[PDB]
RNA sequence: AAGCUUGAGUCUCGUAGAGGGGGGUAGAAUUCCAGGUGUAGCGGUGAAAUGCGUAGAGAUCUGGAGGAAUACCGGUGGCGAAGGCGGCCCCCUGGACGAAGACUGACGCUCAGGUGCGAAAGCGUGGGGAGCAAACAGGAUUAGAUACCCUGGUAGUCCACGCCGUAAACGAUGUCGACUUGGAGGUUGUGCCCUUGAGGCGUGGCUUCCGGAGCUAACGCGUUAAGUCGACCGCCUGGGGA
């Protein structure tokens, strides 16, 4: 997420945006996943736990 | 005889060098006697990544129907040729004739 | 895999007046030819695992349209295996 | 909500910048089909597209480099 | 391919017979052949300089042709053929003038291929063109060092070079070792590998084969006496003493390379 | 593979019981129309009728007295896996006679105790309460 | 003996697909090699130490070299007999599914033995070797620590042609065929009606959840049954021994 500063806006705001952008990539949840490796089994009954708790 | 999508780049400073070589390709697939469908060429555009470290290309765009023997020439003279850095060779269905 | 025409051309040779399309002489005579075509890919392919097992089943339905043939009539299954070259 | 779907269209072209710009972020990463609202093998095709761009260079990779 | 024999007599019983059907069998080709004089591993004063050499089957010497300087005619593959002075295969090629020549047998090639030599010819294993021409990154075989003098690398059954760097006048051939050398983008190299891969699968099997293949035994310095060898010597088995040549030089890892010439165009010696 | 097709009409049938149908649809025989002409006769139906030139269809209207299925148990004895055949005094009374068994004898397609009082044995298809 | 189409097939147009096998290639990132800038620490954990670093590491910019896997799309998404299979593109090719129709006429089902496929790890020669990582080493931790944790690190993981033939190979539900109130959907098509607009009519194939009848020891399964039948097999007969 390159991110520019414009002219006539503070630097608090650019932060916040570039907070914004960040969570909008899911660049940390990725690193997070990606910190140990993952067995595709565990990954895929993650994947059901989520889609189970996705029904309510 | 088959439907072949053909999209590759030339090197920025080749693009003088490419009409003879387009003259050179369509000569190549009528000596088959292939059919030529379009050709755009979209000329010197910055590309959105470097590729080693060449920051603009020349976009050449043709579609064709041909048999295998001179899609698999084609693709050799691209291996060889350094001044064509990269072909995307693609499988196409019916007559697809129009450009933009 | 197979050409439509090929297939018209091996009807008109096999098909009784060519209005027939699914008479099971043809039907034998098409697994064949596809399994000739396939014979060279398979020496080449020699792993290629999930194709080969369609062509068995193939092979196996041809064998089963023989045996339908041969205990129906016995003159007619000779021929055909006359001209494809099947062994038995 | 589909576009795709109210155009009318058999296949979805790398040609059109304009169209697949509009479904991928600044950073250069592809837009859920839940998001979005499209079809699934739309969004297949538009994915490829997208996957083509990028080996021609037309749409970035990543946007750093 | 690789042939496992049955286990008869204890000699043939490990035997891998490297059998090649596409050989042409009965009479090599006349005027490319010539003598070839066993000498013994003995130089010019008759003394043994090379130990572990001599004897087998007399063998008879290929003109084989690793310069290649007819350019831009068509060579076409007449037959291939076994040759026993070196552990590759040999290809009787015809030219389209008129003219048979020997050359190192490519690894997609069989009888009736169709190869060029020169600064023309196209990509196909087998034709031989200037590394100036060549695309970076290929495999390659028969490569001359200095223009014009004769193919010196990659002349083994199997072998190939792979193309690494592209730096004007000369380039970058990653050898077969893995020691990266700079050579000249003039001298001319054949594309492709060498066309008996299988070669390396070859068990000699007993003795007698590697008699025959020329090879006297190999005494080990631990059993030669205190006198004939650093290694000798010693009640039963004993050793206590670093692993040297009948000379005295180290060889468990002691380099000796000082050639201190071509050092500049080696670019990263072998992992 | 479509191996037994009056058991298949018989399932079909305590189908339609079970589930309080007023009419089942099912592919047809003669034999198969001959059973059902029987069961019209015992009383369990309300009326059988065969559709179909291609195709027969036999069509079969069920009876359910005082809110309660009539044919409450509907089984085969003789089956395409065991084929069980019985002489004339060897036949059975299914339910101590409130309640019948489909005979195939040799004189028509009929009733147990239709077959014992003709004096002819057969194969028993099924058992009917 | 003679026949039929609905079963089972084949033909016409299509339909999508991580279905395979083979060949190319793309990007990022890690590692390493080389150089430039740079200086006091880096790395790690619960905290530390081993490690790496005053030889200049980490940091970081450029140039490469490579090996492998394919972020994002990606979803109880899809396809496959299963095992499984996800960058992209070509070649070869299997199959499925469907729509109108045409034709063959039971060609059907299962399968003892038999044959083929069969994750992983392993084994075999030959490669290849970036990461990861059994074993292995050191550090910790610890009463002890042959572990969990860290730093490292060989086999292996990757290909080539073979062997192996086991997995909780699990829907813990054999395979096929038939029938029985439903819904919410999703997925994949398709044909009419003025598509009068994304849509409407219904109406066929495919998969997911809740659940009626029913069933069961209940839990639960539930038109993809564990329900109501049929075929056919396979296997069980207390645990341990095993
Ligand atoms: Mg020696
Ligand atoms: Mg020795
Ligand atoms: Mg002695
Ligand atoms: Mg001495
Ligand atoms: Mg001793
Ligand atoms: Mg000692
Ligand atoms: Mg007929
Ligand atoms: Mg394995
Ligand atoms: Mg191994
Ligand atoms: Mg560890
Ligand atoms: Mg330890
Ligand atoms: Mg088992
Ligand atoms: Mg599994
Ligand atoms: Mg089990
Ligand atoms: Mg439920």
């Amino acid at each position: 997420p390159v991110i520019k500063v414009r002219e006539n806006e503070p630097f608090d705001v650019a932060l916040r945006r570039f907070k914004r952008s960040c969570e909008k990539a899911g660049v940390l949840a990725e690193v997070r996943r990606r910190e140990f490796y993952e067995k595709p089994t565990t990954e895929r009954k993650r994947a059901k736990a989520s889609a189970v708790k996705r029904h309510a | 005889m088959r439907h072949y999508e053909i999209v590759f780049m030339v090197h920025p400073d080749q693009s003088e060098q490419v009409p003879g070589m387009i003259e050179r390709y369509t000569a190549a697939i009528t000596g088959a006697e292939g059919k030529i469908h379009r050709l755009e060429d979209w000329g010197r555009r910055q590309l959105a990544y470097p590729i080693n470290k060449l920051h603009k290309a020349h976009y050449v765009l043709m579609n064709v129907e041909a048999p295998q023997e001179v899609i698999d020439e084609l693709e050799t003279t691209f291996r060889f040729n350094d001044a064509v850095i990269r072909s995307m060779v693609m499988r196409t269905k019916h007559a697809v004739t129009e450009a933009s | 895999s197979l050409s439509t025409e090929a297939t018209a051309k091996i009807v008109s040779e096999f098909g009784r007046d060519a209005n027939d399309t699914g008479s099971t002489e043809v039907q034998v005579a098409l697994l064949t030819a596809q399994i000739n075509h396939l014979q060279g890919h398979f020496a080449e392919h020699k792993k290629d695992h999930h194709s080969r097992r369609g062509l068995l089943r193939m092979v196996s339905q041809r064998r089963k349209l023989l045996d339908y043939l041969k205990r129906k009539d016995v003159a007619r299954y000779t021929q055909l295996i006359e001209r494809l070259g099947l062994r038995r | 909500f589909c576009r795709f779907t109210e155009e009318g269209v058999q296949e979805i072209d790398y040609k059109d910048i304009a169209t697949l710009k509009n479904y991928i972020t600044e950073s250069g990463k592809i837009v859920p089909s839940r998001i979005t609202g499209t079809r699934a093998k739309y969004q297949r095709q538009l994915a490829r597209a997208i996957k083509r761009a990028r080996y021609l260079s037309l749409l970035p990779y990543t946007d750093r480099h | 391919a690789v042939v496992k024999c049955k286990p008869t007599s204890p000699g043939r019983r490990h035997v891998v017979k490297v059998v090649n059907p596409e050989l042409h069998k009965g009479k090599p080709f006349a005027p490319l052949l010539e003598k070839n004089s066993k000498s013994g591993g003995r130089n010019n004063n008759g003394r043994i300089t090379t130990r572990h050499i001599g004897g087998g089957h007399k063998q008879a010497y290929r003109i084989v042709d690793f310069k290649r300087n007819k350019d831009g005619i068509p060579a076409v593959v007449e037959r291939l053929e076994y040759d026993p002075n070196r552990s590759a295969n040999i290809a009787l090629v015809l030219y389209k003038d008129g003219e048979r020549r020997y050359i190192l047998a490519p690894k997609g090639l069989k009888a009736g291929d169709q190869i060029q030599s020169g600064v023309d010819a196209a990509i196909k294993p087998g034709n031989t063109l200037p590394m100036r021409n060549i695309p970076v990154g290929s495999t390659v075989h028969n490569v001359e060092m200095k223009p014009g003098k004769g193919g010196q690398l990659a002349r083994s059954a199997g072998t190939y070079v792979q193309i690494v760097a592209r730096d004007g006048a000369y380039v970058t051939l990653r050898l077969r070792s893995g020691e990266m050398r700079k050579v000249e983008a003039d001298c001319r190299a054949t594309l492709g590998e060498v066309g008996n891969a299988e070669h390396m699968l070859r068990v000699l099997g007993k003795a007698g084969a590697a008699r025959w293949r020329g090879v006297r035994p190999t005494v080990r310095g631990t059993a030669m006496n205190p006198v004939d060898h650093p290694h000798g010597g010693g009640e039963g088995r004993n050793f206590g003493k670093h692993p040297v040549t009948p000379w005295g030089v180290q060889t468990k890892g002691k380099k000796t390379r000082s050639n201190k010439r071509t050092d500049k165009f080696i670019v990263r010696r072998r992992s | 593979s479509m191996q037994d097709p009056i058991a298949d009409m018989l399932t079909r049938i305590r189908n339609g019981q079970a589930a309080n149908k007023a009419a089942v649809t099912m592919p047809s025989s003669k034999l198969k129309v001959a059973i059902a002409n029987v069961l019209k006769e015992e009383g369990f139906i309300e009326d059988f009728k065969v559709e179909g030139d291609t195709k027969p269809e036999l069509e079969l209207t069920l009876k359910y007295f005082q809110g309660k299925a009539v044919v409450e148990s509907i089984q085969r004895v003789s089956r395409p896996g065991l084929r069980i055949y019985k002489r004339k005094d060897e036949l059975p009374k299914v339910m101590a006679g409130l309640g019948i068994a489909v005979v195939s004898t040799s004189k028509g397609v009929m009733t147990d105790r239709a077959a014992r009082q003709a004096g002819l044995g057969g194969e028993i298809i099924c058992y009917v309460a």
